[PDB]
């Protein structure tokens, strides 16, 4: 019914991991599309929105559109039963009542095979309406990852200024301000410094610290991160998986 | 602070 | 009198790293061929037998046969103060109430002196018999402690199966099941990771993860571990040592 | 005002972190020789002394003296913010109330920029007399760490011998007692193994482990680290900055604990 | 459960 | 509170 293997299993354990911090159970919809996930945490106040397009995997084969419930802390304990270059196999039967993962180790000749019981998810799907962004930010993850961290052991909030000239990261707390500015950067033969600025009117707007420090936990999947922002729309930063994507949408503080 | 202020359900 | 010199001191520091989570209080018998200590753990499911061959020792001289009592946290305490290429001394008279370690340093001309005080531990002998094994599994110390790591995350038992195509690590939990099966494989290249298997006769037995996941603590001892299996015996996890053998029973569940 | 830059942040991490959980609220005396910290710990039983001279900021300009009270839990978590390889600039106004910090990258154009609060500290100043020491041991500092480190897990105190046959450290403890001696090891052939021991006089004294394995967060500062004692002086923990220094002295123990 | 349920003491 | 015997300010002048 459902089978999708992973060239190397790596891919699957980073996206697991940029996940289960921010939300416990999930449904994997599978369908001819690939694996998609949306999911909002507790606070009711992010939304993660993965999608891993048929592209990516060795056969992808999905019969029947299924929802796969799965405890995100169970889904990393199996995987970290995995080695990065595993060769990785998901199957699931039609109405199924667990997920079949299979680890394939490259040199020896060893195999695991773990069966993860499914769970029963009401989610309250949510209708993602396609948004033109007034500020675009393409930078480092690594970079971003840092500047979250700096200003969060700092403050809870971060005021995010997008202009022409760059993007300014400030805050305020009990020690004082702190601020990090970043400037347009192109580079021929590191582009992995590059920062682009794609801006129509500028946009500054004031978001949890805490939870982009749990977007950030996507950094291993990408060297870039996109943020997009504008007047009442949510903040979104996208990491591409390469046929695919990891999005999460943050509200502002207001 | 609730994101389904910006997200219309189903 | 006993005097007994280890030209590295790490051996000694990883043995104790490896039997002080399991058992606490151990007697040291010390003997013309070395030291040996036999220990259960607090619940008595686990029984380790250590094997220090004199031929480790550059001297060794135990002029009679001698039990040294020691807190094995307190002996890890002394034993962080040596560096893992440091010369170890270790002293003792013949009615001691504490035992001299000596650390010195190979480059530096540091000598670091230590005197543990002993305690007085109720010697439990047990008699291990001669045992002829149905399965014998050498394989990767890192892969075992990884395999038994992995499935204790997972449940609390671990069903070990031995058979003719190898060896399947097999666990049932409340989040669900899963397995590990390894093969017989030689390499030419890259040999540390060979896994060899001798079967007489199928073997299938559970154990505890949580004492697997405790004797994985001597993986440091050696690059290779041996797994012995017989249907009415207790599992035998071996640790060669080049001049002796670190090896822990398992009673099954 | 006050401006001096630091063409790697490392060393300024560094001391502060070398400080930090010995002494919490401090104040940075800015001159025309440079930045200097003297203070001791909330139970008055060591004394941190730091000089950052001059030389060691590419440019520094202090027109007129200016304590800037910092706490150091405050600046660490500021620091924490810079890379090893940023190029840190301290600044200061005439009246100020805050202290600016900016750590700019050496490749790209991105600039952090922080300020920090700060505090109204009355510092004691005391007067650390230019003493003539009994005995001076230049040794490894990382083999000084590890002895402090040591020592403290079997015990509270350790005893300094220091004689001309070497220097003993000593302690006695629930589980027993130990001792590591060092003597004299003229050169090598990578000397950063060297013990350097002169002496004109024994010298026996006890002091607290805690105290020296406190000290011990310096190591990252230099390679070695010098002991200063004699009887009835405080012990001093030298580790040099270069274009600097920062030096620990710690009192005698002195009880029946 | 025990060993001393093998090892004769 | 009176100062112990162990206190710099016991080996450094003010």
């Amino acid at each position: 019914m459902l089978e999708a293997r992973l060239e190397q299993a790596s891919l699957l354990k980073r996206v697991v991991d940029a996940i289960k911090d921010l939300v416990q159970d999930c449904n994997f919809d599978c369908n001819d599309s690939g694996i998609a996930l949306q999911a909002m945490d507790n606070s009711h106040v992010a939304l993660v929105s993965m999608l891993l397009k048929a592209e990516g995997f060795s056969p992808y084969r999905c019969d029947r559109n299924i929802a796969l419930g799965i405890n995100l802390v169970s889904l990393t304990k199996v995987l970290r039963a995995a080695q990065n270059e595993d060769i990785l196999t998901l199957k699931a039967d039609d109405s199924p009542d667990a997920v079949n993962l299979m680890f394939e180790s490259a040199e020896t000749d060893r195999i695991s095979e773990y069966d993860i019981k499914l769970m029963d998810i009401d989610q309250e799907h949510l209708a993602i309406p396609e948004t033109e962004y007034a500020a675009t930010v393409e930078m480092p993850s690594a970079e971003f990852q840092r500047i979250c961290r700096d200003l969060n052991a700092l403050s809870e909030s971060v005021v995010i200024e997008a202009t022409k000239e760059g993007v300014k990261f400030s805050c305020q707390g009990d020690i004082g301000s702190g601020s990090v500015t970043i400037r347009q950067h192109t580079s021929v033969d590191k582009p992995e410094q590059n920062v682009s600025i794609a801006l129509s009117e500028p946009v500054a707007l004031t978001f949890s610290l805490k939870y982009l420090v749990n977007f950030c936990k996507a950094t291993s999947l990408s060297s870039k991160v996109t943020l997009c922002l504008s007047q009442e729309v949510p903040l979104l930063v996208e990491y591409g998986l390469g046929s695919g994507h990891l999005r999460f949408y943050l509200a502002p503080k207001i | 602070t609730d994101i389904r202020n910006f997200f219309h359900s189903k």
